[PDB]
């Protein structure tokens, strides 16, 4: 490439613009939060034997 | 008769709570009351009035 793209900077831009366009529209639908799920799964069992 | 006897005589006394909520102003001592569990020994069983 490079040499190819040096005489084709519209094409160069377009691969850049597609990448930006794709990644942009993604920022619109990503979950946001402080941290990822970083906690061990725990399952809890409960019963009360009255008194 | 024996079955019924054992069923009435080999049970757990359910047991409440001294100073259970709601309680009256004062209370102060809140403690669980534990009753009797159940027969354990073969003897305890040989007992039980029929
Ligand atoms: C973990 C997943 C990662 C996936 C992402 C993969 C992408 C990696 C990109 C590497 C591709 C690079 O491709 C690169 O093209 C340029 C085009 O100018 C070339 O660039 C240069 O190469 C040689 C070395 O001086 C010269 O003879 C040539 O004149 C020059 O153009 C390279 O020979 C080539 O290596």
């Amino acid at each position: 490439m490079s040499k190819f793209f040096i005489d084709r900077p519209i094409f160069a831009w377009v691969i850049a613009l597609v990448i930006m366009l794709a990644g942009g529209l993604s920022i619109l639908s990503l979950p946001v939060n402080q941290y990822p799920a970083i906690a061990p799964p725990a399952i809890a069992v409960q019963v009360s034997y009255p008194g | 008769d024996v079955s019924s006897a054992i069923q009435a005589q080999n049970v757990q006394i359910s047991s409440g709570q001294l100073g259970g909520l709601p309680a009256v102003k004062g209370q102060q001592l809140n403690a669980t009351i534990i009753g009797k569990t159940r027969l354990q020994t073969a003897e305890q069983f040989e007992n039980i009035l029929l």
